[PDB]
């Protein structure tokens, strides 16, 4: 039993690392095929990054200007092409370690791993959920740029985030591997501000599931409510409103711990209205909504604990 | 206030 | 910026993973070398894990009933050992991922990443604490039994942990690499109890340090405090005594942020006498214990905030 | 009690 933030094995995501290198910019790329994919701000320095025009910045540099670092094997650039606002450099040599891979755009609440790498070098490996307002809660530093967020399906990686820069507030926005943003964040060092974030409700019921599955039961009622009474107190705690098909989702933990999803809601409902009076859930003293059902099947189904 | 990484 | 609990990357653990079977049972080796490392109770079966004499049942079994199996690959059992709780199996292939390694012993408040395996499979990473009582909170399933805990000092594995059981508690219990357990616990399925377990009062200074690292001050005072009238409520609020080497430790957390360590220690019995009044730090609703001084540097020092 | 993994 048990449940932590479960990062995946970050194996086949370390051998396509590399270091880009433009001038005395230094950032990470993601290595796959004959393909080095990069955020494109590696163009630009210091009296750039204000308000730079990317396009202008690229068509003034060429190929040799761009110096890719496999470990200490050194990769020459054969082409470049910029798609959005990531760069794409095309090399002499094919990854060998290359895995099967997809590029997919993830929705806000769904979760991925983040490996943290500095200088082509991973470093750490975590777990991360795209918030509704479209960015994310990481821990990166100075160098982390081409950072990649990564879902493991089975054998196939299916790369969904970059890392591009942080926000005032703290949290980091970023890219698909198509070089597209989450979020209206733009990759230049001007005022950005989120929108107003809210709580992942069937993320937070999820959650609650895992608990009834580890034997936290405690926060368990006998009441019971509509979808539409439940939709109305999650709007006035900033809870997004659950809907039919989040129902359908949560049914497999509905059924392997005998409660229905609205009797789970009326527990949510007291722990928004009431709190948790200075008791714990999971070990934790606030509601968790970094949780997807998936997260939480993938963990807790070989379990019963009745 | 945005900083890139 | 930004702080989370980050494992280390899994790539050089995941090369050395392997599915160890003797009868019908079936769990994770570690293939270092032309050994393969397995706890000791996969010569067991239902009927044996009471009260199994573990000489007796070794000694009625010789190399071929040992399958091991590094995905499709089969690997011959050329000898066997019993060390302590775990098993020393010869092979007649070196592993060729096998990295450069250690066998270490981790002490109470320690950390180190989880690689959780299932049939020799990596499935997921997390980061995890040695309790003072010598246990610690993972996320376990059946069959997850030979799964490794690890730190990563340069390009070098330090093992530490290898997973056995699970105890009433939901809390895990396993051994070194050596198969010394971890505390008073035998790999037999008997009531078994952990110690009470403490607050790790020096991972707190340091997660507290990181909170100011990150900008979170509303718990900071202009009050300070001896190191004695500190351990006086660490004892009441079942805290773990503060020594001066701790504060040692804490030295270059105190330096870059320029809060003196008894400084923050009188914020942290603020907090154990106040409580937080419904307020966060670093996302979280409690104080958290399971990040060394040396996590925190690894995560912070690259930040200012002043 | 205790549970062997």
């Amino acid at each position: 039993s048990g449940f932590r933030k479960m990062a995946f094995p970050s194996g086949k995501v370390e051998g396509c690392m590399v270091q880009v290198t433009c001038g005395t910019t230094t950032l990470n790329g993601l290595w796959l095929d004959d393909v080095v994919y990069c955020p494109r701000h590696v163009i630009c320095t210091s009296e750039d990054m204000l308000n730079p025009n990317y396009e202008d910045l690229l068509i003034r540099k060429s190929n040799h200007n761009f110096l890719v670092q496999a470990g200490n094997v050194q990769l020459r650039v054969i082409g470049h092409s910029m798609q959005n606002c990531v760069l794409k450099l095309k090399v002499d040599t094919a990854n060998p370690k290359t895995p099967k891979y997809k590029f997919v755009r993830i929705q806000p609440g769904q979760t991925f791993s983040v490996l943290a790498c500095y200088n082509g070098s991973p470093s750490g490996v975590y777990q991360c959920a795209m918030r509704p307002n479209f960015t994310i809660k990481g821990s990166f530093l100075n160098g982390s740029c081409g950072s990649v967020g990564f879902n493991i399906d089975y054998d196939c990686v299916s790369f969904c985030y970059m890392h591009h820069m942080e926000l005032p507030t703290g949290v980091h926005a970023g890219t698909d591997l198509e070089g597209n943003f989450y979020g209206p964040f733009v990759d230049r060092q001007t005022a950005q501000a989120a929108g107003t974030d809210t709580t992942i409700t069937v993320n937070v019921l999820a959650w609650l599931y895992a608990a009834v599955i580890n034997g936290d039961r405690w926060f368990l009622n006998r009441f019971t409510t509509t979808l539409n009474d439940f939709n109305l107190v999650a709007m006035k705690y900033n809870y997004e409103p659950l809907t039919q098909d989040h129902v359908d989702i949560l049914g497999p933990l509905s059924a392997q711990t005998g409660i229905a999803v609205l009797d789970m809601c009326a527990s949510l409902k007291e722990l928004l209205q009431n709190g948790m009076n200075g008791r714990t859930i999971l070990g934790s003293a606030l509601l968790e909504d970094e949780f997807t059902p998936f997260d939480v099947v993938r963990q807790c189904s070989g379990v019963t604990f009745q | 206030x945005a900083v890139l990484x």
